[PDB]
């Protein structure tokens, strides 16, 4: 019943740094009753801190409670390989609720989408986003004259081990009908670290 | 000269109102066999003083308060004296256990000359407030001796199953809360009565609801029951045992007056300075505290003190302070002891918070203000049920409070007694 | 020591019911509590219920009232958690886990409150797909392409997942990116594994993707070529 919602949901900050991140409560509470939560890539969460100023069996120093009423805070001092992760507030007691989570994305320099088409009862035309920063990016499809709606999907990785990079892959599914009744085939992607939009397109012959 | 029962010129009380703190309870829970141990749950306590001795109860059961299997039933009584420093401490002398834990309920505790008489239920579907259709009407009495003797026979200790009930037109009656009194050769118990839904008048046109926007006419007689739409109804009254008749023993029910009516609570009735006082719980929508002096006991008439300080908690329907009718069953007891009969004031254990069962603080208090108060443990603490009972000590006016808490010590959730003097000046 | 220990990831038919286990493996259930925490996927956690065992309560959040039936089983040292009338908004990752809980005096004549702390000790998690597409493999179609070209595979319309991707024969990791798979409103999933080459090795080179999707038990391995 009592509501949490956290800030920011996607901080992009460099490691080795501090990190703060705020929680907030539709109702003043206890500090009693509260704990934050991480969850690395692709596995179990683990407790962090409980009342709000306490960190659990077998957790580093780098992680501080603070906050109480309606407020609470979460502090990392030195940001380390493992500590870019999700994180969670939970406000506990007799009917616990979890805020949505700030999940702190890794601080790089900016770059820009390579940006890739491919042409195939159904037919799927793609277009691919390659390693590009930050997530931030959108991919419109265009045919002959028409900017679409609705008919399209889309896929985001996480970012690269290696450059910490995003790639993407958007994709258009349309009935082998309407594919040769339509002439032109384009994607036009924009980003902060282009200029201007790029559009890659074909037409189907060559 | 010693314990006394609170009559006749007591040592003068601070009758004005101070916010600081000349209130100093202490711990006196010690000559009573509460030992801890954690696992349990120790619920449904019982306290009563009269004449310088005292009656006891609790149920011990394991794991949950609600749900734990029950271990162990006790009925106790003993004397209240001076340890020698002029504190008042509670010395067990006569303990009784049931043979069946599980079936001992809702007990009440009233003295005469040389015992207490405590009137319990027996019920094999739990408690009957929540299996009132399962529940078929079983009343016990366990008299106890507060000083026993040697070769006596069943002096000491007697258990006797009523088989003599005059319900009325109530379809059975009960006993519900901690202490009652005695007038000549007769006891009065506080009990309770069942009455089936269908055949309680109750004109809506009583129902309180000028400047009651969101109050509708029904909700009244509908909180007359654990809920909308509940079997039965629950009126509060009294349960008389007459020591003059002899033969089988008759219990006889007394309902209480429809005036400041609520729905059947525990309650207690208490003589104070001469005359019988009443304290009637808030489980429903009128949450300011309910006592007043007993203008008639037979037929029982309550004159409710507009009292405008003290209340209890509740839940989202029925929270403290709350005055306009609504259809609930939530609240705490809470009940006080009427120390100065000239001015009305009352000591007792109030929890200081509006949803939440903590905070449990010893004040003194007229109708429409709080003279002066003290917590009896921190901000959080998880109490919910007090029995506040004063006396005098060499004509000093003393009150013993048990107050149901969560130990933290222990883990246990278990009564706890305080024993508070009433200060003669209002300055340190 | 002690960590928790969950059932094997299911599927399931829209308005069927689920039943996920979580076993003790170091000691028993003593007096702790066990929650049961929920994660759509891409989404985040919710406190479904929680139980105590010692004191035999059930605790549940409104939304999954009724439809949640939290047990136990102390012979086993083993809780349950059975989710009914599965919708597709049930799809999700379903952890248990343990932390202290206490019973608590409340402001009412008979009622008692539970109180479910932080929880620290996890279970792995169990993974539950409520769908009404039956198993299937994947159609593995190809992705061909100044100086720099990517290539790709399209695993498409494969239902139960994982499927799983290799290029020449797990010999090429360098510039891939394996897509995470989106679902169609067919009931059926569809991926892209796509990788970046030297346009000059274009005819030097020859790349081989490895699509397998083992409930179907499909090796499909198709090639890429302009
Ligand atoms: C615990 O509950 C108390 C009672 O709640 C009320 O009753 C319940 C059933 C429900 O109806 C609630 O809506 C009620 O608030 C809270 O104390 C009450 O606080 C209110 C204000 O929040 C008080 O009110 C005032 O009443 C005065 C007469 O007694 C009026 O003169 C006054 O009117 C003036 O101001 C109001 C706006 O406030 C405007 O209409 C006008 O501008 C006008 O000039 C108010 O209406 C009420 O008297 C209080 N009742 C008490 C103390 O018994 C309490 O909330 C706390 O109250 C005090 C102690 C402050 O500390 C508040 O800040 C605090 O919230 C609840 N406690 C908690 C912790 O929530
Ligand atoms: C009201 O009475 C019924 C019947 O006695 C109680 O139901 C029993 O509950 C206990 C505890 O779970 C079980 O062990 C019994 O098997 C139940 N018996 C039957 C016949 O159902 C019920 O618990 C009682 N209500 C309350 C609040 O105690
Ligand atoms: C308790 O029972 C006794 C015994 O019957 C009652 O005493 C009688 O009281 C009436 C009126 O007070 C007298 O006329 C009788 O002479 C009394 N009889 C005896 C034997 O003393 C007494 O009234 C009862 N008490 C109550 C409160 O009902
Ligand atoms: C509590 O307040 C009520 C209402 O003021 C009092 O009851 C009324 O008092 C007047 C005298 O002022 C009588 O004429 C009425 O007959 C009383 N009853 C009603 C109106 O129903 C009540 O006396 C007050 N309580 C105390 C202890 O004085
Ligand atoms: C109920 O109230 C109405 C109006 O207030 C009245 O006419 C009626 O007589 C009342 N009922 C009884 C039994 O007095």
């Amino acid at each position: 019943e009592i509501v949490m919602t956290q800030s920011p949901g996607t901080p992009s900050l460099s490691p080795g740094e501090r990190a703060t991140l705020s929680c907030r409560a539709s109702q003043s509470i206890r500090s009693t009753y509260l704990a934050w939560y991480q969850q690395k890539p692709g596995q179990a969460p683990r407790l962090l801190i409980y009342g709000a100023s306490s960190r659990a069996t077998g957790i580093p120093d780098r992680f501080s409670g603070s906050g109480s009423g309606t407020d609470f805070t979460l502090t990392i001092s030195r940001l380390e390989p493992e500590d870019f992760a999700v994180y969670y507030c939970q406000q506990y007691g007799r009917s616990p609720s979890f805020g949505q989570g700030t999940k702190v994305e890794i601080k790089r320099t900016v770059a820009a989408p390579s940006v890739f088409i491919f042409p195939p009862g159904t037919a799927s035309v793609v277009c691919l986003l390659n390693n590009f920063y930050p997530r931030e990016a959108k991919v419109q499809w265009k045919v002959d004259n028409a900017l679409q709606s609705g008919n399209s999907q889309e896929s985001v990785t996480e970012q690269d081990s290696k450059d910490s990079t995003y790639s993407l892959s958007s994709t258009l599914t349309l009935s082998k009908a309407d594919y040769e009744k339509h002439k032109l085939y384009a994607c036009e992607v924009t980003h902060q670290g282009l200029s201007s939009p790029v559009t890659k397109s074909f037409n189907r012959g060559e | 000269q010693g314990v006394s029962d609170l009559v006749g010129l007591p040592n003068q009380i601070c009758l004005q109102k101070t916010t600081s703190t000349i209130l100093k309870p202490r711990l006196i829970s010690y000559t009573l066999p509460i030992n801890t141990r954690e696992g349990v749950c120790i619920t449904d306590p019982l306290l009563a003083v009269d004449n310088g001795f005292f009656a006891y109860s609790h149920l011990e059961k394991i794991g949950s308060c609600t749900r734990g299997i029950a271990k162990q039933r006790i009925i106790g009584v003993g004397e209240v004296l001076d340890r020698g420093d002029k504190v008042p401490s509670m010395f067990m002398t006569n303990v009784w256990t049931p043979p069946n834990p599980s079936t001992i309920h809702h007990c009440s505790s009233t003295y005469h000359e040389d015992f207490y008489y405590t009137l319990c239920a027996v019920s094999h579907v739990g408690d009957p407030i929540l299996n009132s259709t399962s529940w078929t009407e079983s009343l016990s009495l366990i008299r106890l001796a507060v000083r026993p003797k040697s070769d006596s026979g069943d002096y000491n200790q007697k258990y006797i199953a009523i088989t003599k009930v005059e319900r009325g037109k109530y379809d059975k009656v009960m006993p519900y809360g901690p202490s009652g009194i005695k007038q000549g050769d007769t006891l009065y118990f506080p009990a309770v009565g069942f009455l089936p839904r269908t055949e309680f008048q109750y004109n809506d046109s009583n129902c309180p609801i000028i400047h009651c926007k969101y109050s509708k006419a029904e909700n009244c007689r509908l909180s007359m029951g654990v809920n909308s739409k509940s079997h039965y109804i629950l009126r509060s009254g009294l349960l008389k045992y007459n020591l003059s008749l002899g033969g089988d023993i008759i219990l006889q029910f007394i309902e209480i007056a429809d005036n400041r009516l609520t729905i059947g609570s525990p309650s207690k009735i208490y003589n104070s300075l001469g005359q019988p006082v009443f304290y009637q719980a808030s489980y429903s929508w009128d949450t300011m505290i309910k006592l007043g002096d007993v203008d008639t006991v037979d037929p029982l008439r309550v004159q409710w003190r507009n009292n405008s300080v003290i209340s209890r908690p509740g839940q989202s329907q029925c929270p403290r302070f709350n005055v306009c009718p609504e259809v609930c069953w939530e609240g705490t007891y809470n009940d006080a002891f009427l120390i100065d009969r000239l001015n009305w004031v009352s000591a007792g254990v109030y929890l200081n918070s509006n949803q939440t069962a903590e905070n449990p603080v010893f004040a003194v208090f007229k109708d429409n203000e709080i003279l002066y108060q003290v917590p009896l443990a921190e901000d959080d603490t998880n109490a919910q049920k007090t029995i506040t009972d004063c006396f005098l000590l060499e004509n000093v006016i003393w009150c013993i409070s048990l107050v149901e808490i969560y130990d933290t010590g222990d883990s246990v959730i278990r009564p706890k007694l305080f024993a508070v003097k009433i200060p003669a000046q209002c300055s340190e | 020591e002690v960590q928790l220990v969950q059932s094997g990831a299911e599927v399931k038919k829209r308005g069927s019911s689920v039943k996920v286990s979580c076993k003790s493996s170091g000691g028993t259930f003593s007096n702790y509590a066990i929650n049961w925490v929920r994660q759509a996927p891409g989404q985040g956690l919710e406190w479904m219920g929680g139980i105590i065992p010692i004191l035999g309560i059930a605790n549940y959040a409104q939304k999954f009232q009724g439809r949640v039936t939290i047990t136990t089983d102390e012979s086993t040292s083993t809780a349950y958690m059975e989710l009914s009338s599965l919708r597709s908004e049930d799809t999700a990752v379903y952890y248990c886990a343990r932390g202290w809980g206490r019973e608590q005096l409340a402001p009412h004549p008979s009622q008692y409150y539970y109180y479910y702390y932080g929880m620290d000790v996890w279970g792995q998690g169990t993974t539950v797909t409520v769908s009404s597409a039956s198993t299937k493999g994947p159609s593995v179609f190809p992705l061909a392409p100044g100086g720099t070209a990517a290539l790709g595979c399209l695993v498409k319309d494969y239902f139960p997942e994982p499927v799983t991707v290799s290029w020449n024969s797990g010999a090429l990791t360098s510039g891939v990116h394996t897509f995470p798979a989106v679902l169609q409103s067919s009931g059926l999933y569809s991926l892209s594994s796509v990788v970046t080459v030297p346009s000059s090795s274009l005819g030097t080179q020859t790349y081989i993707c490895n699509v397998n999707h083992k409930p179907s038990n499909t090796k499909v391995d198709k090639k890429v070529e302009p």
